[PDB]
């Protein structure tokens, strides 16, 4: 049943989805709404992040390499099961969680508290029991990983912010009613490849507790301010995505997309490494010279557009 | 995305019987938007322009096509034509065409981006 795909389940996590069995589904739509993001945040880069599976599976033994891209996939992660939680307990319907209904402070002076605001602070915790029921390792990689899930989290808490409708008459915003509430995810995706752009690199360092020798990470370049709780951290190098990885890396951007336009890495020279590109054409019906007639309908006239898609070599 | 019929008593028999929701305004349900336009019905009933109920309607309950499923607000000229007729008789007691009726930003004749609805 759900979460028995996860494949190093351990038991903390699977008391954990039979306690929280009622918003287990909305967990396994955060992770799906996090990783369709980073595909959409990387749709044009020789790594699209197409890679990645979109199952509670990466809930679980992190064993992926400790790259600035897992950095992000983790993080994006992390932020979905924050927001698609919190979303879904806004929409009622749930025993365990909804509206947040703690009496907020007098309110601003046009308006007056109202409507349901998200219930941000019990999407986060869920995301972090869930993540840290895993078993826990003194790793260096699940260091980062902890680091990284907590900066996704972290920023559904602080992306939220004042909603309003207006009624009155005829809809006059001088009658307003407000709820704290989540911008749409594609906020969090921009906010995150910015953090992804600007992500710290460490160094691993280990020192001993009492159950053996933990690793840490350390800000390998001293001089620059060091990464805060909201900021990405990695560790090793990104490979090269040019070329089909024989170590698993990822594949090669053999018959990718290509824009001739583009001098950037969407661009031909750049995405396809040097390497040629191919090119098609192909065209596809559409409607185009489409009239309307008072009243009321619209009449379209079938025509064919062609447009050329370059691949590299 | 679904076309579902129009309820709202001013909006039915306007020439188009189709909706869809949530309109431009984010009225969830028909009613909602409903129990705004029918707050217009004192200025519907005085003549101030005759075209002031379809482009109220074209807005609160806009039309939706089966056919066609691209934007379709009305021409700005239907707002205009509605703002000179009933503004008017709005200032008369102080108060200003509405916001959310805001002609200027509604597309024009031979917009490419989108059509629009008036007659001709
Ligand atoms: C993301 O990248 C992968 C490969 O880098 C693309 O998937 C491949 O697309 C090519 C051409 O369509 C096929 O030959 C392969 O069979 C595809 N699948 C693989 C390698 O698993 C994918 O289309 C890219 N998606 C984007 C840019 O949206
Ligand atoms: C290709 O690149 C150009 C220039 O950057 C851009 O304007 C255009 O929208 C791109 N095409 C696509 C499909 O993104
Ligand atoms: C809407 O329904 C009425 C029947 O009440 C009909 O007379 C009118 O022509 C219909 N409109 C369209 C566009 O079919
Ligand atoms: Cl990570």
């Amino acid at each position: 049943l759900l979460c028995g795909s996860i494949p190093g389940l351990v038991p903390k996590q699977l008391r954990f989805c039979r306690n929280y069995i009622e918003i287990m589904p909305s967990v396994a739509e955060g992770v799906k709404l996090g990783i369709q993001e980073c595909q959409h945040q990387f749709r044009g880069r020789r790594w699209n992040c197409t890679t990645i599976d979109d199952s509670l599976a990466i809930f679980g033994p992190v064993l992926d390499k400790a790259t600035r891209e897992s950095a992000f996939v983790h993080a994006i992660a992390s932020a979905g099961v924050a927001f698609a939680v919190t979303r879904s307990c806004a929409e009622g319907t749930s025993t365990i969680c909804g509206c947040d209904s703690h009496h907020k402070g007098p309110p601003g002076e046009g308006w007056k508290w109202g409507g349901c605001s998200e219930d941000a602070d019990f999407g986060v915790l869920v995301s972090r029991e869930f993540a840290d029921a895993r078993e826990n390792r003194p790793d260096a990689r699940s260091a980062m990983n902890k680091h990284n899930n907590e900066a996704g989290r972290t920023t559904i808490l602080d992306h939220m912010h004042l909603k309003c409708k207006c009624h009155g008459l005829s809809g006059s915003c001088e009658v307003k009613t407000c709820w704290w509430a989540q911008p749409d995810f594609r906020a969090i995706g921009d906010f995150l490849k910015d953090k992804y752009d600007s992500a710290s690199e460490m160094v691993v360092e280990k020192h001993r507790e009492s159950r053996g020798w933990v690793e840490t990470l350390r800000a390998k370049y001293s001089l620059f301010k060091p990464p805060t709780e909201r900021d990405l951290v990695y560790y090793e190098n990104s490979p090269n995505f040019c070329e089909p990885n024989p170590e698993t890396g990822s594949f090669g951007t053999r018959d990718r997309t290509c824009n001739v336009t583009s001098h950037g890495i969407d661009g031909c020279d750049l995405l396809c490494c040097g390497r040629g590109h191919n090119t098609r054409t192909e065209k596809r019906k559409e409607k185009c010279h489409c009239i309307f007639h008072w009243c009321c309908y619209v009449s379209c006239q079938e025509c064919i557009r062609i447009y050329d898609v370059h691949t590299c070599k | 995305l679904a076309c579902q019929e129009i309820t709202v008593p001013l909006c039915k028999g306007i020439g188009y019987n189709y909706t869809y929701m949530p309109n431009q305004f984010n009225h969830d349900t028909q009613d909602e938007a409903g129990l705004e336009v029918h707050q217009f019905w004192p200025l519907v009933e005085i003549q101030c322009s005759p075209d002031l109920k379809f482009f109220l309607c074209s807005m609160y309950t806009p039309i939706c096509l089966e056919d066609y499923k691209k934007p379709l607000p009305p021409c700005r000229s239907v707002c205009e034509r509605a703002k000179a007729g009933c503004a008017p008789l709005m200032r008369q007691y102080g108060f200003a065409w509405p916001d959310r009726m805001r002609c200027d930003r509604l597309p024009e004749q031979g917009n490419p981006d989108t059509l629009c609805m008036d007659y001709n």
